[PDB]
């Protein structure tokens, strides 16, 4: 009786749902935004902008 | 994109919901009837061998 | 169907009158709701007629269905949810000790 | 009854809960060969202790 999930899975308190930030899918597409700020952050990468 | 996008409805309660959607499904009692399959096909392989 | 509940307190010992499954909220109901509201209202006061041994559990888990989400009663076994539907309570074995 | 699930949630009479952080990672933190180890206690989650 184990199911296996990639991902975490902690269960909601309410249940009338709203927004919050605070999970790890929105944790890891904030990370891959900031590094491709520091990836369009350098001029010597691209330097014809 | 459907990573990126995704919306409820616009005041809903979860209980409510689940409680409509999963009452079908349990209407339904096919799960039963593979038992007695598996029990047919054990006793099958084992008076084959 | 008010005088049949009057009626029904002679023949206590035969039959036993009960509220339909119709006049209970749809789906288990919810506070957020006024329609739910209302249908609380309306059967609370309905309740205290029937000769339904079962019917304070009726009455007060009628409002636990409503109310799961928003506040938490502890539940006996691990089997059973605080949003169990308020029918299925008529038979004294499933009274909560809360 | 308190509803609150991003630090303990219970199972019946088995308690979880979420430790962390035992150290702290400031940010001139390198990784460099005379820093000191953190042992992966500085992440979100290293374990789920019941």
């Amino acid at each position: 009786e184990v199911l296996l999930l990639p991902i975490d899975h902690q269960p909601a308190n309410v249940t009338t749902p709203t927004l919050d930030f605070t999970n790890e899918l929105t944790n890891w597409r904030a990370r891959v935004c900031e590094l491709m700020k520091n990836l369009v952050d350098n001029q010597r990468y691209q330097p014809g902008w | 994109v459907a990573l990126l996008s995704g919306k409820y409805p616009p005041d809903l309660v979860t209980n409510v919901w689940y409680a409509d959607a999963i009452y079908p499904m349990y209407a339904d009692t096919e799960v039963f009837s593979n038992l007695q399959r598996d029990v047919i096909t054990c006793e099958a392989v084992q008076t084959l061998v | 169907s008010f005088r049949v509940a009057l009626a029904g307190w002679l023949y206590n010992g035969v039959v036993t009158t009960v509220i339909d499954d119709s006049s209970y909220p749809k789906d288990g109901g919810s506070v957020t709701s006024l329609e739910n509201l209302w249908d609380f209202f309306i059967l609370a006061l309905a309740l205290p007629l029937t000769t339904d041994p079962c019917a304070p559990v009726k009455a007060f888990m009628t409002l636990a269905n409503m109310m799961v989400g928003f506040e938490t009663i502890p539940m006996d076994n691990q089997i059973y949810t605080q949003s169990r539907r308020a029918s299925a309570f008529s038979t004294p074995h499933t009274w909560p000790r809360c | 009854g308190a509803a609150l699930s991003q630090f303990f949630q219970s199972h019946g009479e088995v308690l979880e809960v979420a430790a962390g952080r035992k150290y702290l990672q400031m940010n001139n933190y390198s990784n460099d060969d005379d820093d000191p180890p953190l042992f992966a206690k500085d992440l979100s989650d290293y374990a789920k202790a019941f």
